[PDB]
């Protein structure tokens, strides 16, 4: 049951959530990339905040 | 010669048909109106409601607003692919309250798109139109509870974005509850600060008895305004702590705020004349002397509780009634979004004040363009009410402009539309067309405005009615709204008149959409014309009385899909509205004043006017439309004849001598032919292709963009590395196709070279490179080549290069090159044809002139339609059109038969008799009697009793002729057809759908990156989607390998399709595939959800579908 509480978070392969430019030079990307990204910012910010000694709040 | 029918003479002409968009957008602009004398409505309403703003101690204010002149004209904006717009400069004075500092200073705002004369805008070089929206009128209303059968729930409501919906509902405790923004609370608790207590709520309030005690709560009535203000602020907004000043400000912004809450002027008026009270402003309550004072709630609770008592005079409102429904026109919408953007700008201003230097700041630094710019940009580009203009023909854009949609933001959607808003209410009569509407999931949602229907200032659609006093009709025409119509009793347009007064004792009338037979003494009104009960396209259907509603709908909708033809002709039998259609469409050139034509040619028609000025009219020749249909103007005037004012000069694509020409007039025979006309299929005589009938011109335009990639700059040039001589022919100098060059699919319109991503040639590849010794060179060929199925001649040439005047190109891109390509399309097998009566059809095989069912004079028929389509669809109008078309073909005159005031059977029969006298008379004048085969057909027609026995063959052929049926000889045999067959002139239409565009097949093309599925649509060179239902079909058949190929090899399976193509190329049988490869994506996606997906084997063991790939 404890597996339902996730420690390591699986990350989908790049070609499944691709980022590629098109005609006109402009780029294109999946929303999953941005989601994963924000998850990463929050996780790393918390990561350094825990080692920081920041207050419980 | 042109003959008119009917006794109903419209006293009033059809009002300007493009007027809704043009006038509404006129009232929301006030360009010519001085900044002093302006109306304070529309854009200036936005200004005055967003200003002044005060929040140190800055005080802003507005002064004026200025319309700029367009930086580029229509055509320029269209071919630059730029929105047609002009700079709007607000002149706004900034002041300081405490300092007394006055720095006035003008400012900018943004770019505002201008509506053209036809009534459409241009966004990003594309002509677009904003459709009118239909919702319910502002005000308050009362309807029985969905939950409770015994009572009536109350509703209060303003304009959208002008503040929230309000619902007064008695819960069943006996207690009352109010609902705004999804929540519950008693009314008294709201009565609160409005200056009411126990006594003031029990005083008058009871004529009731039982209804007074459910209102009262002594716990709330004990506390007084600011305390219960804190209470309601605690309930309705739990987020922030229950402060008193927060409650004050918030609940002031919710109700008493004239800016934040604007109840419609029409809603103001209507609510004022319903509740039996009056209202100062547009606000629900008033903030006065620091305390709130009641406006709305008191009389609406009065009317609520009164109606629920059962006292006379109070009644439930009709929801779908058009008196309770109003139209959002283009100006009101534009102004709405304008004021939204203006609000965002207000917030920007407010943010910019509290920093920097509060002492000296010009309004120039305080104000930004982007909020309003992006607001308007978003509304024009994105919003559902803004859609691509219909350029297929003039009537297309006309009707598209007269279209009324219930969809879009702020309106309703496909899902929440039941039989409520889809149906036809009593009041749709002279306002909304009961027939015209798409035959799709959108039925009843998107409808059209009636011919004589008009929209007033309040957004209420009104319709003309002639007032009649004591049987005597008055020339005074009154435009009345739905309620105003509901009050009076209205007669019919076809009611018999004896020189301006009523004849019959029984007059057809109505009281609120209810047919009643009644005397001339009590009739106060009459219809102007039956035409006002239908839209424009519906009004173009002759003998509409004889056609079923469904096929009439289809008729109009198909008239919208009309493609212009080169030889295109106006119908033989018309309703008479075609003229005004071509006039108000502005697709034709007329004479602005009296004058004389001093020249013609196909470019400039110059006229020397009586006023002395010499004015030339430039003619648009072969201009590409949205759908591709050519827009062309052919002058009909001789050089040197004096024109009147308003007189025609040049026709439109869809015009003939000032008449609407949609399809052409052809000779139809109604009869089965060799099963070729089976299921409404259309056989056609090849003769049409000889006369260039139904030949349409379609210009399709392709563009290309030279950019600078990080690898290197793209360039437009004639030089291409591997290109042979013969393929470079028409490319003359800069690598662009010349004018007038035929381009085959695969041929290069313009050349382009882009440096390839630098990579090695493969060992075999470089072996080849060495063998031929041809230098592997730098750049690779990116050139634009015309897509398959498409091709034609090159007319237009456009090159926009950067570093050159008049053009600003987006970053990174050097130059854009665009080519117009026009195609000549004759009617082909598979093309679509249809009539005004809603008879669809495809061209099924064309027939040579040799074998045709023809007349005794050798005249062949042009179509042969199938009669079996007639009785099911129940459109008899086409039959009459065919009869009158026969008579018209023979006596050489056209006809005008208005809707519901028509030609009749005896009239048509008489015309047939006359035409027969001429025809047979000419037969015997040339020294010919009656043919033997005709005697045969007449004999067998006599036995079945189509003709009176004992009468000579002349009189029997006569009796048969007025029936519309004549003797027909089979061109294949020469033997006559057993029975007589109706023939005549029908007006038939080539429509948008063609085989040329719609035929596509594919073997192996591009595939999507995410999943390996082929792309969709023809434009992408796509494969056909095999749906789930089709899977069910294959499964039902029990074809396992067919379904397998469908699911694996032939669709997305990489190794499968590769090895298969390999096998067929080498002449094998295709192998068995393995992994669909979308399924692997499914597996890894499932693993991304942290779900372990194990593909097992016969014995519960892991089988890895990723081969040495993700194994690790």
């Amino acid at each position: 049951p404890e597996w339902m509480i996730l420690e390591a978070v699986p990350v989908l392969p790049p070609d499944l959530r691709p980022m590629v430019q098109v005609d006109g030079g402009r780029f294109a990307t999946s929303d999953l990339n941005d989601l994963y990204r924000r998850l990463i910012n929050r996780n790393n910010r918390l990561k350094k905040l825990l080692a920081q000694g920041a207050p419980e709040i | 010669e042109i003959k008119r029918f009917g006794r109903i003479r419209e006293v009033i002409p059809l009002p300007p048909l493009t007027e809704i968009q043009v006038e509404s957008y006129k009232k929301a602009l006030q360009a010519d109106v001085p900044p002093e004398k302006r109306e304070n409505v529309g854009i200036q309403a936005a200004f005055k409601e967003t200003f002044p703003i005060e929040e140190g101690g800055l005080v802003l204010d507005f002064l004026e607003y200025r319309i700029g002149d367009p930086p580029f004209s229509q055509d320029e904006c269209r071919e630059k692919d730029l929105t047609y717009q002009a700079p709007l400069y607000a002149r706004l004075q900034l002041i300081h309250k405490d300092t007394g500092l006055i720095k006035e200073d003008e400012v900018f705002l943004g770019h505002l798109p201008l509506m053209t004369e036809d009534g459409s805008f241009i966004i990003n070089g594309a002509d677009r139109v904003i459709v009118s929206q239909i919702h319910r009128s502002p005000g308050v209303y009362f309807t029985p509870d969905p939950a409770r059968p015994g009572r009536y729930i109350a509703s209060i409501i303003p304009l959208p974005k002008r503040g929230p919906w309000i619902d007064l509902e008695v819960e069943a405790s006996g207690v009352v509850t109010m609902k705004v923004n999804k929540r519950k609370f008693p009314l008294v608790l709201l009565l609160r600060v409005l200056g009411y207590d126990q006594e003031t709520l029990v005083r008058e309030l009871s004529a009731y008895g039982d209804l007074v005690q459910g209102l009262l709560d002594e716990a709330v009535l004990a506390m007084r305004p600011e305390e219960a203000m804190v209470r309601l602020f605690t309930l309705l907004r739990p987020g922030d702590p229950p402060k008193k000043d927060k409650a004050l400000a918030y609940l002031f912004g919710l109700l008493a705020d004239p800016k934040r809450y604007d109840l419609g002027e029409a809603g103001r008026y209507k609510a004022e004349e319903k509740l039996g009270v009056g209202l100062s402003g547009r606000t629900l309550v008033r903030f006065e002397d620091g305390e709130f004072k009641d406006e709305v709630f008191l009389p609406t609770l009065r009317y609520l509780f009164a109606l629920t008592a059962g006292v006379p005079g109070h009644e439930v409102d009709d929801i779908d009634h058009l008196g309770n429904r109003r139209i959002r026109t283009v100006g009101e919408l534009m102004a709405d979004q304008f004021r939204v953007g203006l609000a965002r700008l207000a917030r920007g201003v407010r943010e910019r004040m509290v920093m920097g230097s509060p002492d000296t700041l010009t309004p120039a630094k305080l104000v930004n363009s982007r909020p309003l710019e992006a607001a308007l940009r978003e509304f024009f580009s994105r919003s559902q009410l803004s859609q691509f203009k219909d350029e297929t023909n003039p009537l297309s854009s006309l009707r598209h402009k007269r279209r009324i949609s219930a969809l879009g933001p702020g309106g309703l959607t496909r899902e929440r539309a039941g039989f409520d808003v889809r149906d036809v209410h009593r009041t749709h009569y002279g306002r909304i067309c009961p027939v015209e509407t798409p035959e799709g999931a959108n039925i009843g949602l998107i409808t059209s405005l009636a011919a004589y229907a008009r929209v007033d200032a309040l957004g209420f659609i009104r319709t003309p009615y002639r007032r009649v006093k004591n049987g005597v009709v008055t020339e005074e025409v009154v435009y009345m709204t739905a309620s105003e119509e509901d009050r009076y009793t209205i007669a019919q347009a076809n009611t018999p008149l004896e020189g301006d007064r009523i004849a019959t004792d029984r007059v057809v009338a109505r009281r609120r959409g209810e047919p009643v037979i009644v005397a001339p003494e009590e009739v106060e009104f009459m219809d102007v014309s039956p035409k006002q009960v239908f839209s424009l396209n519906t009004n173009l259907i002759p003998f509409l009385e004889h056609d079923d509603a469904n096929r009439a709908l289809m008729g109009s909708n198909m008239q919208t899909q009309a493609v212009p033809l080169i030889r295109a002709q106006a119908p033989v039998v018309m309703t008479g509205l075609e003229e005004r259609v071509v006039r108000d469409s502005l697709a034709a050139l007329y004479a602005e004043e009296d004058g004389e034509v001093v020249k013609v040619d196909g470019t400039r028609i110059a006229v020397r006017y009586e006023d002395g000025r010499l004015v030339e009219h430039p003619l648009r020749r072969y201009a590409r439309s949205n759908q591709g249909t050519a827009f062309d103007q052919r002058p009909r005037v001789r050089v040197g004849q004096r024109v009147k004012k308003g007189d025609l000069l040049a026709d439109g694509p869809a015009s003939e001598e000032g008449f609407l020409a949609l399809g052409q007039n052809v000779l139809v025979a109604i009869m089965p032919f060799d099963g070729y006309n089976f299921e409404d299929a259309i056989v056609i005589s090849e003769e049409l292709l000889k006369r260039d009938f139904y030949t349409s011109i379609h210009i399709e335009r392709y563009e290309i963009e030279a950019r600078d990639t990080k690898l290197g700059p793209e360039r437009i040039t004639r030089d291409i590395p591997h290109l042979s001589e013969a393929a470079l022919r028409d490319l003359d100098e800069e690598g662009i196709v010349r004018i007038g060059a035929e381009v085959k699919p695969g041929d290069i319109l313009v050349g382009r070279t882009s440096f390839k991503g630098e990579q090695e040639p493969s060992p075999e590849e470089r072996l080849l490179r060495s063998i031929f010794g041809e230098k592997a060179r730098d750049v690779k060929d990116t050139s634009l080549r015309v897509p398959p199925g498409e091709g034609g001649i090159v007319v237009g040439r456009l090159r926009l290069r950067r570093g050159d005047p008049g053009v600003e190109l987006k970053p990174g891109v050097r130059e854009v090159v665009r080519v117009f390509v026009a195609q000549k399309r004759k009617l082909q097998v598979g093309d679509k044809l249809a009539n005004r009566h809603g008879n669809k059809g495809v061209v099924a095989k064309i027939l040579p002139v040799e074998d045709m069912p023809h007349l005794p004079d050798g005249t062949p028929v042009d179509v042969i339609l199938n009669p079996l389509g007639v009785p099911s669809r129940m459109n008899l109008g086409q039959i009459l059109e065919t009869h009158l078309g026969l008579a018209g073909y023979f006596l050489g005159q056209r006809y005008i038969s208005p809707v519901f005031d028509g030609a009749t059977e005896p009239e048509i029969k008489e015309l047939l008799a006359e035409a027969f006298n001429l025809y047979f008379g000419k037969r015997q004048g040339e020294g010919f009697g009656v043919d033997k085969r005709e005697k045969e057909v007449l004999a067998r027609a006599e036995k079945l009793g189509l003709v009176s026995p004992g009468k000579s063959p002349e009189e029997q052929l006569k009796e048969l002729f007025d029936l519309g049926k004549v003797v027909l000889y089979d061109g294949r045999t020469g033997e006559p057809f057993e029975g007589p067959i109706v023939v005549g002139q029908m007006f038939i239409m080539k429509l948008y759908h063609m085989v040329e565009d719609k035929m596509h097949a594919r073997s192996t093309g591009p595939y999507s990156l995410i999943t390996q599925q082929p792309l969709g649509g023809k434009a992408q060179f796509g494969g056909q989607r095999f749906g789930e239902m089709e899977v069910w079909a294959l499964e039902a058949y029990g074809a396992a390998h067919t379904l397998q190929e469908m699911l694996t090899i032939k669709s997305d399976d990489i190794e499968g399709r590769n090895a298969a193509y390999q096998a067929i190329i080498k002449g094998e049988d295709v192998p068995e595939p393995s992994v669909p490869e979308s399924f692997r994506v499914l597996v890894k996606e499932l693993q991304a959800l942290a779900l372990d997906v194990q593909t097992l084997d016969e014995k519960d063991n892991p089988v890895d579908i990723f081969e040495g790939l993700a194994s690790k």
